[PDB]
């Protein structure tokens, strides 16, 4: 049934979990006590770049999915690269990570080759967050609470202007 | 007592396209990568680790249409398999 | 007739360390990553796909010493499992 | 026995191959007809950077391993970034890729954050090959013969000056 907390996510049965459980799997904390956190940053309204219509569908979908997977989801919208940095730094400082076993970070915006566009981005005055900065803010040095724990980063954005295709004949 | 730990470990990034290339978003249906990811997570979280799920997402994009993209995993330092064990 | 194909697909890169960080080489024994990779390929090529073998290599580096490094897979667009099937 | 063509690589038996063989595996070409290629570029002697002692051990090890796995191995030594580019371009044009199912590329040198050092590299006059260039030269546009085929890139090099560690207490 989809009426449960896991919604439309297919459940892993007790017998299938034991079939998987190897010494090469990340440990899962007790469901009763764990405090899983996830962060979604989605830029829809921009100063100079066209409106990202349909972004609300992405927000709804990802928020519900991560909740289904057991994560408490923070949603932050329409941020500059500076604001995204401040938000990432605050997320890294969250006390819940200490009693968590993993995290998800979701970024959704316009993008270029260099990285992810902030709300104020233009070709004249770039407002970009690099993927490198995301890793740095979440690593063992800057986020010791997530040491040894899977950190999953999801990015929806262009990485350039090319259609990504080439022709071939049969 | 103090001990050394790797500064960067247990990361996985998953991007909507390859470098230089566009990613597509439907005005009413949402981002293609996002929608595809949710469907695969809903179906395969029970049986597959995250790296395998992301591989499956990549496979689903294989046959290119008028609006093509190939998602890519980046800067991966997962040392173990990450199973979500949904329901547990 | 012509058909579209993804410009970048079926790649996997495996680097000796993470960005910003050093990789080690023994003057007589050779590069640590290279030696470790060969050992894991020799042992696991028969039973594991390349992505899994690379994960195992990463795990073997987990406990850091005085000369630490964490190998990382990069820009991965493998859509299938790549098994070497050694002997075939 | 290690006297065979596969040397010290553990063999996959016929029963274990059938247990693996799913529609999510890269196809393997007939052993009798296939022409697998691999390339190793190793920089040991440099103009301004210290000698990479032990690089010959790496060359021997990787060459024998790739041969064990069925690849015919080209070994090129002490090249500038320009020479590496020319060598990569020539490798992409090899007719054997058409009758191959995969390829391995191995790069071994001194390295910085930006990429891999050529033989003439110095801090004043950089001689660097970027990982981005390696991908571009081997993609479907520049190497159509390797379309749909696994391309494995192995890089031994520093990616900066940092020891890659942080301290924590128990």
């Amino acid at each position: 049934t989809s009426s449960g907390s896991e919604g439309n996510v297919k459940l892993c049965s007790l017998e299938e979990a034991q079939r998987i459980w190897s010494a090469e799997i990340y440990p899962i904390m007790d469901k009763s006590s764990r405090t899983r956190l996830a962060l979604i940053i989605c830029n829809e309204e921009f100063d100079s770049i066209p409106r990202r219509t349909g972004a609300e569908v992405d927000i709804t979908g990802m928020t519900m999915l991560l909740q289904n997977l057991g994560y408490s989801v923070d949603v932050k919208k329409n941020l500059t690269a500076s604001d995204m940095t401040t938000e990432l730094e605050a997320f890294a400082h969250r006390p819940e990570h200490k009693t968590s076993d993993s995290t998800f970070l979701v970024f959704m915006s316009h993008g270029i080759r260099e990285g992810i566009c902030g709300k104020k981005h233009s070709e004249q005055v770039p407002d970009i967050l690099q993927l490198n900065a995301i890793f740095n803010m979440l690593n063992t040095k800057n986020c010791p609470s997530l040491k040894d724990k899977p950190k999953v980063i999801i990015i929806q954005a262009c990485r350039g202007d090319s259609p990504g295709v080439v022709w071939f004949k049969d | 007592a103090i001990k050394k730990a790797h500064i960067e470990k247990d990361f996985i990034a998953f991007c909507s396209s390859t470098p230089d290339n566009v990613s597509w978003r439907h005005p009413t249906m949402g981002s293609v990568f996002i929608g595809r990811l949710i469907e695969h997570m809903q179906e395969y979280a029970c049986s597959c680790d995250v790296e395998e799920i992301f591989r499956k997402v990549r496979f689903s994009f294989e046959q290119p249409d008028g609006r093509a993209q190939m998602p890519a995993t980046e800067r991966v330092t997962l040392t173990r398999c990450f199973y979500l064990f949904p329901g547990h």
